């Protein structure tokens, strides 16, 4: 069951964990082998997993798809995520999700090591990402909704980088560092 | 809101399955009536389950016909002996 | 492999015998044994295992029985069933139903009570 | 003796097909690749 | 064939051949998740006909 | 891939599908980029195009991809290197033809 | 010159059963008895005892299955086999192969578990 | 062919028991390290065998403490004479 | 190829003395005799075979050393140990380890006070051994 | 089998890899002990081996016979491949197969070192020759089919020298150099 849960968390929805385009990742049904309270807790973790899946979908939407060659590259950034800043945003998001992927693999290995471990151990171990991911998802959704383009995206990230969540602060600092690297590269080219 | 997704989805799926089963049974009953098969809901359900379980339709049909003939012979014997 | 708690073929056959005969399971034991023997026998493949061929055969048989309305109703019900996609073995159910169709005009040859004579 | 037995190392190989004894079980290569003796048996 | 069959049992199972290789696996819930899921499906929907599924090893996959 | 297969053959350590997918993740990303670039450079070229026209379309696609990956920065380094190698290889015959024309005065 | 100990047809059939079932000879005793009963039964002569006629029938059957390429391949392989002359009973082997051909288009009628009841 | 399966399985079980004992001893060593007990693997194994051999835990604890004090006194005597 | 088997106290004590003193058994004969005399008349019928008391004591000690994270790790380790069925006398092993435990803080280099409390444990003496 | 496979690649056909004068080296049949994907890999390797075998056959056909001192050397060129340039071509082909033979010997040493190696390692190691040999085989087949004679064969080699495969280009340069050495020897005698 843990392997299936991780696969859903790894982006492979199954018969237990159903993905809904509208609702995101959800537990598909009541399983006879789970206590309903255990089902409730698992779905509570599945909320974080759903956010992760939606983040991965966004990553594919903005970096995984070929940029339509609309002659005016400035407007490609509006409707579709496009622009070097958009690529930097996607790269930063993937870099921030890399530690989560590593933690998920470590959890899988640990659960493989000890058959007496329960899902509660994962819920403990994964709670840090259950707190981290929602804020970054909100920031990304704001970027998408405001159609931030070019360096104006950098300004928005800076404004969001001043958040109060220390882990969110560090993650946004990493993203801002990548964006500033892109900005500095452009500035280098100009100067 | 997080916890609710498994049981709620399970309930919605069960309701949809029940409605689909009802629709299928209605279609099957209409087909049986048009073909004058003489099958009732319980017998039709048993036949459907057997076919889903892989029973040969020719064997199943022969068995059903033989059982009906045996039931008619037994009813005739019971009516002649009564 | 999602095997619905399908009560054993023996239990299903017993339920079928009880329903058809209108008698309890205990009264159909000889008939149950006969059914088990019949079901266990190797049967030749059905004449048609194609849903569309079975539908066409059903339509032709209904037209031959002057049931053209029943043939159209059968074709429509078959289309609806195919679209519903609930049944896994449509060909088997269609073949069974076709094989079990009875012409209402041909007076059922009432199984003579005489078959009981050899049971003793 | 338990402590002499303690100095035994065991395989770290695990599988998600096994949970009751994850001491490894040697996937056992196949199609050539089991070496000369298996190839001779195949021949 | 007996020596060859013994090797064939010990040289990795013919599962890659259309002959069904049954392999022993742990029945633990975490290890028998496929079997437990099949059991739940079998328990949940009376219309569920079990499809023939080929069991493959994770290493084999 | 051969190194992964060797590690699988040794069977000494538990290798899971997730572990393999993660190991191939950089390679999988490079493969996705290469697939898109190849589709644009070759697959998008109409079959009836003249070999000169096919080549020019491929070359322009390569140049545009190069610009895109150079603007993508450090995260595309493996992809940028791949694209640079592709460009160098594709220009090798073209540069050779240019060299032959310049040196021998004969366009072969 | 001691022609390799081609074990008697009963032993060969037992080995074949063991291979097909994937069980030892001791585990197929009932199946061996069934095989002996089948083999001792009188079988009708094959419909066609002509190698070329059998090849043509195979090609026609493949065409009926919309396998025209497979029909051509079968005719070519049959010509090659006839020319090779290694097989003494070409007509019998062709009849066997025809009997063993399977239509890929016909969805396998999943043998109901009930067939096992008669296996005992 | 039948008989060979038992001895191989028994040997595998013994090896698994050994690995489990090793894991347990590792856990105990980790516990000692967190607790800064100062026991080495051989000493820990000897103590484990003694407790497993039925040594009275109050007696075992007192004996261990006395032995540790004696070992420390012997090490101090060896360092004073060196 | 060693199978776990009950070996006489003399062999175990000899090995223990050898490893503790780091000398041959001939060189620890006096110490061996003293230990043998003390150990030879000591059966603990008074020890309550209850792991929970030992675990609680260990937790309290860890808290005293400001090692709450280590206490959690110890709890998890105890859970794993219970999961494994290698040890039968866990109460004895835990009691021995706790008695032989040395505080890393005694981190630091000493421990604040030793106001032993009445808390303690059970006396088991109640049974007719 | 790996030794047997190399022997087939070394020109010793066996029961699995049969050499057919018409079909070349081929996998004899589907065996029950291999996955069909392994059968496909084996068939690709047998394709490479078939090409090698055909090259060796050509080498024997045009180089393997002692030169009959038929008084008229000019007529040898018509039916049979003949001429000093033909001998140089065969020598070049053998020299190009020499590095392939060396690589095969290295593969043999590796397989002797590790009995657990699979066909994938060979396919990796031998892929360079799997690319080299088909092009040279095509060139040789063109020479044979067009009955290129004398120094006119050199012109075809030049045409073949324009190939895109860098290794094929280098090999054809070596062959052309050997043929030019012979041509220069004749030219020296004349001049």
């Amino acid at each position: 069951m843990i392997h299936e849960l991780l696969l859903a968390l790894s982006g492979y929805p199954g018969s237990i964990f159903t993905w809904n385009k509208r609702s995101g990742l959800q537990v598909s049904q009541d399983f006879p082998f789970l206590h309903p309270s255990e089902t409730s807790v698992l779905n509570r973790l599945c909320r974080l997993g759903t956010d992760y899946i939606r983040f991965t979908e966004f990553i594919e939407q903005y970096t995984g798809h070929v940029q339509q060659q609309d002659h005016h590259p400035s407007q490609q950034g509006q409707g579709g995520l496009h622009g070097i800043y958009l690529r930097a945003f996607c790269t930063g998001l993937d870099s921030v999700l890399q530690p989560y992927r590593q933690a998920l693999l470590d959890l899988e290995q640990e659960f493989l090591g000890d058959p007496h471990l329960s899902i509660s151990h994962v819920n403990y171990f994964l709670d840090q990402f259950q707190l981290l991911f929602p804020s970054v998802m909100v920031v990304v959704e704001q970027i998408k909704s405001q159609k931030i383009h070019g360096c104006q995206i950098l300004e928005t990230v800076y404004k969001h980088s001043c958040g109060g969540l220390p882990p969110v602060r560090s993650a946004l600092e990493k993203i801002l560092a990548v964006c500033h690297g892109v900005m500095y590269k452009q500035l280098s080219a100009w100067m | 809101m997080a916890s609710s997704s498994g049981a709620g989805a399970a309930a919605a799926a069960a309701a949809a399955n029940l409605n689909a089963v009802r629709e299928t049974m209605d279609v099957l009953l209409e087909i049986s009536r048009i073909l004058n098969t003489g099958l009732d809901m319980e017998t039709l359900s048993i036949c459907v389950r057997l076919c889903e379980q892989g029973i040969n339709p020719e064997a199943l049909s022969s068995v059903i016909k033989e059982l009906r003939k045996a039931t008619e012979a037994l009813k005739a014997a019971e009516n002649m002996t009564s | 492999m999602a095997t619905p708690d399908q009560k054993s073929p023996n239990v299903l056959l017993q339920n079928l015998c009880c329903r058809i005969l209108g008698r309890s399971e205990a009264d159909v034991a000889q008939q149950f044994q006969y059914a088990v023997r019949v079901i266990g026998s190797n049967f030749a493949p059905t004449v048609e295992r194609d849903e569309f061929l079975v539908a066409e055969k059903i339509k032709k048989e209904l037209i031959r029985q002057r049931r053209e309305a029943d043939a159209a109703l059968f074709s429509e019900l078959h289309r609806k069933l195919h679209s519903q996609g609930v049944l896994k073995n449509k060909w088997s159910i269609l073949y069974l139903l076709l094989s079990l169709s009875e012409d209402p005009r041909r007076q059922p040859s009432k199984v003579s009570s005489y078959a009981t004579l050899f049971a003793q | 003796l338990w402590e002499a037995a303690l100095t035994y190392e065991a395989s770290k190989r695990r599988c998600w097909e096994r949970v009751g004894c994850p001491p490894g079980h040697r996937e056992e290569p196949y199609l050539t690749e089991a070496g000369r003796d298996a190839f001779d048996k195949f021949c | 064939p007996d020596d060859r069959s013994w090797l064939e049992h010990h040289v990795v199972h013919q599962y890659w051949t259309a002959r069904p290789s049954q392999f022993p696996h742990s029945l633990h819930l975490h290890s028998n998740l496929a079997a437990v899921w099949d059991q739940h499906l079998y328990s949940s929907d009376p219309l569920y006909v079990p499809d023939d599924r080929v069991l493959v090893t994770e290493t084999q996959v | 891939l051969a190194e992964i297969e060797k590690c699988i053959i040794n069977n000494d350590t538990t290798i899971t599908l997730a572990i393999v997918v993660d190991k191939l993740a950089p390679r999988l990303s490079q493969l996705k980029v290469l697939h898109k670039v190849f589709s644009t450079g070759v697959a998008e070229v109409p079959p009836d195009t003249r070999n000169v026209v096919r080549a020019s379309h491929l070359l322009n696609t390569l140049y545009k991809a190069i610009l895109e990956y150079d603007n993508v920065g450090e995260a595309s380094e493996q992809t940028v290197s791949l694209l640079f190698s592709l460009w160098v290889e594709t220009v090798r015959p073209y540069l050779q033809t240019v060299d032959e024309w310049i040196v021998h005065g004969h366009l072969w």
